[PDB]
């Protein structure tokens, strides 16, 4: 159906209140993020010229090493246990 | 021989065969020794769970539950989505390779095999293929020789014999049509068939076109 | 039209298709008109 | 997903054992357990016509 | 530099010829399947928009 | 500058300026020399064997 944006609005004052426990687990990167960044000390500021080099970098501070068929084979196994198939 | 198994058994039983083996990319007019394997072996583990049910209490009844849930007959997705959830849910863990039927009762996979051979021997290489102990192995002969693990038969005496009986009619069946010595079974070898992709017709005239000016076909140009 | 190649699901085998159809002598197509 | 099957055997099929493992699990009782039986023979039925 | 007329002065049997030069050595049904692409370029018919 | 042909499948006119005449001025051209591409992919696979 067709709705305004109200409606969310009306959603977030009188909509049916749930329990968020899991949202923190589940969403743990981004909470990992804000826990990292709130406990961070900074120093002073250095003004000074920067040269930059362009790398590859990994963009990921937390991460089991695993590819994306290994990752999808534990994602299966944990979400989907059924549908996981024939791989242990 | 394809007329015989088409006609010496139960539609669903040669409809499911010949789709299982339509799904592997097999043409059914080729092989029909595997055809006939695969349907007796249908046939046998229907007949191995047919009229086999649990009551309340859990104990035997023949005529509700079934005790007898089969795998075989089924894609390979069905069959190891079905594997899963029964591992899941009651506890044993799933094997490596696909079994054949899971009984209740005793919570367990168990497999069947129906095979000319002595029964010795394919259930030797049976039982070191699947490598597994925590699964029951049943293996049945043509001539009614049969035995299961630590000769431990889990169906009634009755099945059995009528299971028996069905084997040694279709073999003199198949013996009455002649090629029961001409059968042997047979194992799947896993044949690949090699790509092919060919420029013919009206696309291979466009490809006699499509050149520079000093070429008249495309085989001459490669 | 009779053109069941691509069945199997894999990108080669709609290919073959669609030579197949190319060598066709004749095609169907559906056609909606509103009045 | 990937199959040769068309998507009311595959239903079917996931319906039945699906069906059955619930029921031995103990969370549903029987008269649910065959009506869903029964809706899935009504299924099974109705796909050949 | 800028290459003026890129798409223009490209020609689909220049690409047949590169392709079938990349692919000697290769299986038969290989090499189709890849030249093909350029045989159908070399004939093709543009629609002139609306009107 | 090329070769006109007509189809015989879609019976529509085509032009293959392929091996066509050398370019005389500045001028874009489309008359590209199938030996001499040859030569670049082939010196290409030298520079980069495999």
């Amino acid at each position: 159906v067709m709705v305004s944006p109200l409606a969310v609005t009306w959603w977030n004052r009188n909509g049916p209140t749930t329990s968020t426990v899991h949202y923190p687990k589940v969403y743990k990167t981004y909470f990992e993020k804000v826990e990292r960044l709130k406990h961070g000390t900074f120093g002073p500021v250095h003004f000074r010229n920067q040269v930059k080099i362009r790398r590859r970098v990994d963009i990921n501070p937390g991460h089991a090493d695993l590819s994306a068929k290994e990752a999808q084979d534990v994602i299966m196994e944990v979400v989907f246990p059924n549908e996981v198939g024939a791989r242990i | 021989m394809e007329d015989f198994v088409r006609q010496c058994f139960n539609p669903m039983i040669v409809e499911l065969a010949e789709k299982a083996m339509k799904e592997y990319g097999e043409d059914p007019k080729i092989e029909t020794n595997k055809f006939a394997s695969i349907c007796t072996h249908l046939e046998v583990c229907f007949m191995y769970s047919d009229f086999h049910f649990i009551d309340e209490r859990g104990e035997s009844t023949i005529i509700l539950k079934h005790r007898f849930e089969i795998i075989e007959g089924r894609d390979r997705t069905m069959a190891w989505t079905v594997v899963n959830s029964i591992c899941n849910t009651t506890g044993v863990e799933k094997p490596k390779f696909l079994p054949d039927l899971y009984d209740y009762k005793e919570n367990r996979f168990i497999e069947i095999g129906v095979t000319r051979r002595e029964v010795h021997i394919y259930y030797l290489e049976k039982a070191n293929k699947i490598k597994s102990e925590k699964t029951h192995i049943h293996i049945f002969s043509f001539t009614g020789e049969e035995m299961a693990t630590k000769a431990d038969y889990t169906l009634d005496e009755e099945s059995r014999a009528r299971i028996k009986t069905r084997l040694f009619t279709i073999r003199q069946e198949m013996a009455s049509r002649g090629l029961w010595d001409s059968f042997r079974q047979s194992e799947r070898g896993e044949e690949t068939i090699e790509e092919r992709f060919e420029i013919t017709g009206t696309m291979r005239r466009l490809a006699d076109q499509s050149l520079p000016p000093n070429f008249s076909s495309l085989e001459n140009f490669r | 039209n009779g053109l069941t190649a691509n069945e199997s699901g894999r990108l080669i085998d709609f290919l073959k298709d669609v030579m197949d159809s190319m060598d066709k002598e004749e095609m169907e197509i559906t056609t909606h008109f509103q009045r | 997903p990937v199959g040769i099957s068309s998507m009311v055997e595959a239903m079917v099929s996931r319906a039945r054992i699906d069906a059955r493992i619930d029921f031995e699990s103990g969370r549903i009782k029987k008269e649910e357990f065959a009506e869903i039986m029964k809706i899935c023979s009504t299924i099974e039925e109705l796909r050949r016509q | 530099g800028d290459n003026t007329k890129w798409n223009e002065n490209q020609n689909p049997r220049m690409f047949l010829a590169m392709i079938t030069y990349i692919t000697r050595n290769q299986p038969e049904w290989f090499r189709n399947v890849l030249s093909i692409a350029p045989i159908m370029f070399s004939n093709k018919m543009a629609r002139l928009g609306k009107g | 500058k090329g070769k006109w042909t007509t189809n015989t499948e879609t019976g529509a006119p085509q032009l293959n300026p392929i091996d066509g005449p050398l370019p005389e001025d500045n001028e874009p051209s489309g008359y590209a020399q199938t030996d001499c591409v040859l030569e670049a992919m082939a010196f290409l696979e030298e520079s980069h064997p495999g």
